[PDB]
C-alpha cells in the first residue's frame, strides 16, 4: 500500500475454512475379509461375505 | 435341488488327530 525508502505498508487477504465436528472417534480398527474355502463337485471355491 | 453345505468358521469342529 505504501513504499518509501524508510517506510512500507502491506495488506493481506486471508480466507479460512473451519470444519465443525459432529462426532469424533478415537479407538478404531480396519476390517480385513479372509472368507473361507469350499470344495464343490470337483471345483475349489473361495467364499466371502 | 439337493441341500448344499453349511459353514460356520469353527476350527475345533474340523480338528484331525
Ligand atoms: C465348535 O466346534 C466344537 C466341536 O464340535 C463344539 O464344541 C463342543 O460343544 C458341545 C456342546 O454343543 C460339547 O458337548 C463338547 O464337549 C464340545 N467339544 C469340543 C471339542 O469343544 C463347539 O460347541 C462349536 N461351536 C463353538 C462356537 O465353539
Amino acid at each position: 500500500t505504501h513504499s518509501s525508502p524508510t517506510a512500507t505498508a502491506w495488506e493481506i487477504g486471508l480466507y479460512y475454512e473451519l470444519v465443525i465436528p459432529k462426532h469424533i472417534y478415537l479407538n478404531n480398527w480396519n476390517v480385513v475379509n479372509i472368507g473361507h474355502l469350499v470344495k464343490s463337485a470337483g471345483q475349489l471355491t473361495h467364499v466371502t461375505i | 435341488q439337493v441341500l448344499g453345505p453349511v459353514i460356520d468358521w469353527n476350527v475345533t469342529q474340523r480338528a484331525v488327530y
